[PDB]
């Protein structure tokens, strides 16, 4: 209730917060594919007889089955242009309110009140009538204008956090991690993820960024972990559950050829026909190519905090000053460096 | 208006693949073929141990997929085909003749849709089977052998990072210069291994030249690399035009039954160009199929990118506040207003538009009742290793009248 | 339900429920079974070398 | 399309609108991109019977 | 559309043109005035 | 190999010179970059400070 | 097993053929001063003392 007014009012506590927010791109594609790369059977079609609405319907049916007879790799694909954006780079921050499950306050007053300022200055909230029994599903608008709304979920950490780790591609957990590194045992994930003991595997002279979204069962762990099951009854896709899920590995194979089986066209965990980029429907099949979420990195895009000093008065290029007094600017280390004009 | 067929060994993508008939494919369980590859040695001394020739065996399995299509004809049609009620023969004929030129008009789409099909279903399954070039050329090329140690695969990983980083949208970023393009064109089309020889009839080209594979690209990408890139080597191929059909008979047929175990040119329009030695086709097939159907084109395949940036940072040391000239960012003000610390971050749009994210916007994130269920942390770091360590600051007494 | 012709034949016909515990495997059915018309397969497609 | 594509094809409009305006006195000291953005003009009207 | 494109306007003359013998000025802000970069499709046309 | 210096200062006052007045200013009365070097900043393989 | 054999034996008798070369260019790495000096020792020293 107190941060409720702090925040409101213009105080600033002593916290900061890393923001991650994913985003889904339209790219045409490019693939090579060697003479006999595949082995096609054609089997023979047999016809179905189906009643409809007044006559009947003929649905034929034809099996078949393919052989990759390639003693390595026979077909090479890569992405090439880039279309226009599908989604939205917005300001839409998560609403925790979608999710049941955790203790309640003692007093119902003091959670409503809190749920009817939180839904202030907002735009996706639960529904007035609150539906028991239900999906709480977000008040449906009018029509959207510049495309797919993405959520952007806020993780603490402490204020005076080293601000050239976000310079580069880092990661959002505070402590790089992975299923990358192994060659000893099996049981050597948890211990790069979790163990606090030895350091970090990346930047060697510390153990973590932060302490409040990190260790086995801190702040950020017990809130975005897929494990625990906090956000469970939200239908909101949360944009680094990614990065804090532990994967399930096996390590049979080596690292390279499990990091290529990963590379390949995973399913989407997103929606792309909705309006607030919702959590994966069952039974639709759609393969997105997923980059940064085999290498558990996140890439920092063209941010600042001050508009003064994000644009230079030179008619042409932006600014370029990486700190001024107690600002900063972050030079953009995405793959979109030549595109997405400004 | 009268459909155009499309037939699909008439397609350059038929020479991605061997198409052979089975009439019997619904009746298999698990298809098995196998592999048997062996390798060279090499003979040193000194302290090396001696070492033997190793032979692999490799088995790979089928994967079964299917096909459909629907066909309807109305309850009135129905009525008219099946010579029920027929009154007026005049009449009734013209509707007959209609319903059944319907039905014939029907089925020959219905029909056409397989051989429509089969390119998207090899055009699917060649997108699931294909890794990255980014990730599969600096693996092929930087490590010799394998069993790499710790630190040439870090090293690996560290060079994959930094290479899919890089080369992400190699074609609309380095669009002005075509020789790059030429040059990494070269680099996927010899940076995959080739396949098994036997075959009896194969893709050639008017000369005689047999091709190597495909290409299959949007229109676009066609297009620009038409236009300056790539350069046309022909516009004829030669393909077959059989299958080749096999069946179980004989000896096969009772081993089936009873063990439960079996044992086994036409003048075509089509551009071919040269990449570095090798003869390809460039198909671009977005006319002939998946025009004027409900479908979507593949290789129009999404990416997900996730942004970070940090919010309310505050540099703690005194060294770091420094600027870079004397009188940068000026005010009117006795104190200056970049001194307090950060409350926001500003970031552009999609569209190009400035956006702020102030911290009013975390109310949803950090005033919920998650940030009090500190229970289930104390019950998990109760279950640990504890020392008796002095209580000197967590422990609170009770007078004594005194 | 090999299809093959029997070795030889057998005698005695009696109640073979009662005595299931001896055999390896069992299978009584009423009239006729969809489980007896199957007659799936493995193939192999060939070997390189 | 649904709600999504229609909205990122009408942003794409508006940019495409206020890009290629008056675009032969604009890019006159170009003439191989004239010619490129001709041919797209022919190539993109359905033909007639 | 539904769109009005706005003009190189400026909120005072010292800023909408530099002293350079050439092209005008392209400071944004100044103290309190401003100056709006033209956004129109009228970039490389209507001379200054 | 690769050879650099931590707590080297430099001990003569003509030596200490800065090439212009206002470079590195700070709000704080005393600047701290007269103080003597406590530590030395270089780049890592990837290119990380 | 003779098959094996014959298949065995004709890589082993390979293996001699296939290392003579590496053992060539190890002697010839280990028997070579680098260029850097090489280039001007037989430039800026005539003959030699």
């Amino acid at each position: 209730i107190s941060l409720t007014h702090q925040l409101r009012t213009g105080f600033h506590p002593g916290i900061a917060f890393t923001v991650v927010r994913q985003d889904r791109f339209a790219t045409e594609q490019l693939l090579y594919a060697e003479r006999a790369s595949e082995s096609y059977f054609v089997g023979q079609i047999q016809v179905h007889h189906h009643d409809a609405i007044g006559g009947v319907n003929f649905t034929l049916t034809q099996p078949r089955a393919h052989v990759d007879l390639g003693v390595g790799y026979t077909a090479v694909c890569a992405t090439a242009a880039l279309r226009c954006p599908l989604t939205d780079m917005g300001n839409t921050a998560q609403n925790l309110f979608f999710s049941r499950g955790g203790v309640p306050m003692l007093h119902d007053n003091v959670t409503e009140s809190l749920r009817r300022i939180t839904a202030s200055g907002g735009r996706l909230n639960p529904t007035e009538p609150l539906p028991i029994f239900g999906g709480l599903r977000p008040a449906t608008s009018a029509g959207i204008a510049r495309g797919q709304a993405s959520v952007c979920e806020f993780v603490a950490m402490p204020v005076s956090t080293d601000l050239q780790y976000f310079r580069t591609a880092c990661n959002p957990r505070g402590r790089a991690s992975g299923m990358l590194y192994m060659g000893d045992r099996d049981a050597d994930i948890e211990a790069i993820m979790f163990d606090h003991t030895q350091s970090d595997v990346a930047y060697t002279d510390r153990a973590t960024l932060n302490p409040w979204a990190s260790q086995k069962h801190s702040y950020g762990d017990r809130l975005y972990n897929g494990t625990y099951n906090l956000t469970g009854a939200s239908p909101i896709y949360s944009p680094c559950f990614k990065f804090f899920t532990p994967a399930e590995v096996n390590t049979n194979c080596n690292t390279l050829d499990r990091l290529l089986m990963e590379a390949k066209a995973v399913a989407s965990q997103s929606s792309t026909d909705t309006e607030y980029q919702f959590k994966r429907p069952p039974g639709s099949t759609e393969m997105t190519q997923d980059p940064c979420g085999l290498f558990q990195e996140a890439y920092p895009p063209l941010c600042s905090s001050d508009a003064a000093m994000l644009r230079t008065a030179h008619a042409g290029e932006t600014g370029a000053d990486e700190v001024h007094l107690a600002q900063y600017l972050i030079r953009d280390a995405s793959p979109l460096r030549g595109c997405l004009p400004l | 208006n009268t459909l155009n067929f499309v037939r699909f060994l008439e397609l350059g993508l038929s020479v991605a693949c061997i198409c052979t008939k089975f009439p019997e494919l619904a009746y298999v369980r698990d298809g098995v073929i196998q592999f048997e590859v062996q390798q060279p040695m090499i003979a040193r001394d000194g302290p090396h141990p001696v070492d033997q020739p190793v032979h692999n065996y490799m088995v790979k399995r089928i994967h079964k997929r299917s096909l459909s299509a629907a066909f309807a004809i109305a309850s009135e049609a129905l009525s008219l085909l099946s010579n029920t009620y027929v009154d007026g023969t005049e009449i009734d004929s013209s509707l007959r003749i209609r319903a059944i030129q319907q039905m014939a008009r029907n089925l020959r789409t219905v029909l056409d849709s397989f051989e429509r099909g089969t390119a998207d279903q090899l055009l699917g399954v060649l997108l699931e089977k294909a890794p990255p070039l980014s990730l599969l050329s600096p693996i092929n090329k930087f490590q010799p052998e394998g069993h790499l140690n710790r630190v040439a695969r870090a090293a690996l990983l560290s060079d994959l990072k930094r290479r899919v980083c890089a080369d992400m949208f190699f074609m609309t970023r380095h669009a002005r210069e075509p020789r790059l393009i030429s040059a990494y064109l070269s680099d996927m089309v010899s940076c995959t291994q080739p396949s098994v020889m036997v075959s009896r009839i194969t893709h050639t080209n008017t000369r005689g030249r047999q091709v190597d594979g495909v290409l299959v690209t949007t229109a676009t990408l066609k297009r620009q690399l038409l236009q300056g890139i790539l350069q046309i080597d022909d516009t004829a191929a030669d393909v077959p035009v059989t299958y080749g059909e096999m069946v179980l008979q004989g000896t096969n047929l009772v081993t089936a039954l009873v063990m439960g175990k079996a044992v086994r040119n036409a003048r075509v329009p089509a551009d071919l160009v040269i990449v570095g030695d090798k003869l390809v086709f460039l198909e671009a097939l977005e006319r002939r199929v998946y025009q004027a159907t409900r479908v979507a084109y593949p290789l129009i395949g999404n990416i997900d990118i996730t942004f970070i940036m940090p919010m309310g940072v505050f540099q703690a040391n005194s060294m770091d506040r420094y600027t870079r000239h004397a009188g940068d960012f000026s005010t009117v003000s006795e104190q200056d207003p970049r001194q307090f610390p950060p409350q926001g971050i500003f970031f552009y749009n999609k569209d190009g538009i400035l956006t702020q994210l102030t911290l009013r916007d975390a109310m949803g994130t950090i005033c919920h009742s998650s940030l009090l269920d500190v229970e289930a942390t104390l019950v998990a770091l109760r279950q640990q290793h504890l020392d008796r360590q002095c209580y000197f600051g967590v422990y609170v007494a009770e007078g004594t009248e005194d | 339900p090999a299809g093959i012709i029997p070795t030889g034949n057998v005698l005695s016909t009696i109640e073979v429920c009662a005595h299931r515990c001896i055999f390896d495997f069992f299978k009584q059915i009423r009239s006729d079974d969809n489980s007896l018309y199957s007659a799936q397969f493995d193939i192999l497609l060939g070997t390189y070398c």
